[PDB]
RNA sequence: AGCCAGGAUGUUGGCUUAGAAGCAGCCAUCAUUUAAAGAAAGCGUAAUAGCUCACUGGUCGAGUCGGCCUGCGCGGAAGA
């Protein structure tokens, strides 16, 4: 994560969350491969071929790279709040997905609070699709 | 327990420690490794 | 080994061993291993290193090897009194002065040649460190 | 959970003689092993083996979601003879081709996770190159 | 973007040149052309962080001596035989 | 650095392997999910099964991790 590399951070942070403006929570507190792939290549066969979720989640790495949307960012800094997004979505299908693989094999990470972009709960939402 | 006047880490776990004018080379699980200058 | 194939006259005298160098800089490859001390280089200590070198060097690259011993240094019998004439030569040696370069090496690169010119110093009874190309 | 490849030929119950009791150490019995061990292989054929995942269980009934043969073995049948590769840098034997794969990578292609083909081709061509058949 | 600070040697010669060698300093010439040869002295651990690129030996330096920024390139170099230093430099004007 | 949890498999590197599924070698080292899982740097066997290291996802509130030239010091260092 040089200049040159969270220029593309900041490329990224601006482009992943201008259309799907989601971000969050999931950790290596479960994390083996092949138990990672059940949010992970689940994710992959609901998208296409191109799934990333790649992480960089930490206290500093917040206030700097998120600042052009959702500046309620303050609340992922410390305690591995972590740092998922869906490039499509709005309270979409796989927003619960983690709630599910806690729910089923994780050991409860940072508590998943949604980071709060519709002001969100730590539950599944009301506005999820069915 | 060697004794010698070239000391030397092997494994990735070796402590070079310096106790009472003698530099000691130790490790955590090795009995072998286990020196004195 | 190296050793030479003829000489004009049979044994030479000790001279002395002042003087810096000549053969100062890496002069054919890319990478170098440097005399510092004063001293004497006999006939095995240059090879044994040689082949202590080529043995981490796994025939690769090419190596030059610069100097050549040629002094007849003598001995006298053990348990023979002082007299009756000089002795007959034992062995070959090479004079180096602080500064000479003994070998060179292209080809294998530098972090593998730090350790590859370490055995071959570890061989040698005068201390030496490395040097690197210089573009003039 | 207990997944490590390891069995024993085809059409043969009671599946030690290969392996041993490594299968049957625990309380699942051979009246639930056997009436699925032969019993699924009318539909994968006989002489290369099936991965079928074994699992050791309280509840005591296994269940069965199977998948296809491996590509340790099956590189014999592509190329020619059951063994041949022998110390392929000096004294070659064998080699592979380049476009006869389309066949082996998505005939079962719910099974692999991959949808492009030219990347799944040569992830079997290092196999041929894995057991010698260098191209 | 390569400069050279430097002034000009009081005492020439060997005993002079020894402790300017050991006061951190080494000394150069420069000739050339229609100027007389320049005999300063240099700063030496101020120029072994720019002779460790080759564009000291191939690229212009701009040497500022006697309120002249003279433009000259690389001539030749000498060294210690046992040392990482250096020893005396040649400027031509050119 | 210290406090959760990896350390895949495409895959079961294999020639015919006592056995073979990485470590006992002379076979590529590409790669599908690629944050990654080295068709592997060591344990274990008949190879192993699983847990171990980076890989990278963590946490953390002011400094750094290892090279050069030198001043000094330390061991190496057993006697009638
Ligand atoms: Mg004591
Ligand atoms: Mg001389
Ligand atoms: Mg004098
Ligand atoms: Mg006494
Ligand atoms: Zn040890």
């Amino acid at each position: 994560a040089l200049n040159l590399q969270d220029k593309q951070a900041i490329v990224a942070e601006v482009s992943e969350v201008a259309k799907g403006a989601l971000s969050a929570v999931v950790a290596d507190s479960r994390g083996v491969t092949v138990d990672k792939m059940t949010e992970l290549r689940k994710a992959g066969r609901e998208a296409g071929v191109y799934m990333r979720v790649v992480r960089n989640t930490l206290l500093r790495r917040a206030v700097e790279g998120t600042p052009f949307e959702c500046l309620k960012d303050a609340f992922v800094g410390p305690t591995l709040i972590a740092y998922s997004m869906e490039h499509p979505g709005a309270a979409a299908r796989l927003f619960k997905e983690f709630a599910k693989a806690n729910a089923k094999f994780e050991v409860k990470a940072a508590a998943f609070e949604g980071e709060l972009i519709p002001a969100s709960q730590i539950d599944r939402l009301a506005t999820l699709p069915t | 327990m060697k004794v010698r006047a070239s000391v030397k880490k092997l494994c990735r776990n070796c402590k070079i420690v310096k106790r009472d004018g003698v530099i000691r080379v130790i490790c955590s699980a090795e009995p072998k490794h286990k020196q004195r200058q | 080994m190296l050793q030479p194939k003829r000489t004009k006259f049979r044994k030479m005298h000790k001279g002395r061993n002042r003087g810096l160098a000549q053969g100062t800089d890496v002069s054919f490859g890319s990478f170098g291993l440097k005399a510092v001390g004063r001293g004497r280089l006999t006939a095995r200590q240059i090879e044994a290193a040689r082949r202590a070198m080529t043995r981490a060097v796994k025939r690769q690259g090419k190596i030059w090897i610069r100097v050549f011993p040629d002094k007849p240094i003598t001995e006298k019998p053990l348990a023979v009194r002082m007299g009756k004439g000089k002795g007959n030569v034992e062995y070959w040696v090479a004079l180096i002065q602080p500064g000479k370069v003994l070998y060179e090496m292209d080809g294998v690169p530098e972090e593998l040649a730090r350790e590859a010119f370490k055995l071959a110093a570890a061989k040698l009874p005068i201390k030496t460190t490395f040097v690197t190309k210089t573009v003039m | 959970q207990a997944y490590v490849k390891l069995q024993v030929a085809a059409g043969m119950a009671n599946p030690s003689p290969p392996v041993g009791p490594a299968l049957g150490q625990q309380g699942v019995n051979i009246m639930e092993f056997c009436k699925a061990f032969n019993a699924k292989t009318d539909s994968i054929e006989k002489g290369l083996p099936i991965p079928v995942v074994i699992t050791v269980y309280a509840d005591r009934s296994f269940t069965f979601v199977t998948k296809t043969p491996p590509a340790a073995v099956l590189l014999k049948k592509a190329a020619g003879i059951k063994s041949g590769s022998g110390k392929p840098n000096k004294d070659k034997v064998g080699k592979i081709s380049r476009a006869q794969l389309q066949e082996i990578a998505q005939t079962k292609a719910a099974d692999m996770t991959g949808a492009d083909i030219e990347a799944m081709t040569r992830s079997i061509e290092g196999t041929a190159r894995s057991m010698g058949l260098v191209v | 973007m390569f400069t050279i600070n430097a002034e000009v040697r009081k005492e020439q010669g060997k005993g002079a040149s020894r402790r300017l060698r050991a006061a951190n300093k080494f000394p150069a010439i420069i000739y050339g052309g229609k100027e007389a040869p320049l005999a300063i002295e240099l700063d030496h651990d101020k120029v072994m962080n720019m002779q460790a690129k080759a564009e000291f030996y191939s690229e212009v330096l701009t040497i500022v001596v006697d309120g002249k920024e003279i433009k000259v390139k690389a001539q030749d170099v000498q060294r210690h035989p046992y040392k990482p230093k250096l020893q005396h430099i040649d400027f031509v004007r050119a």
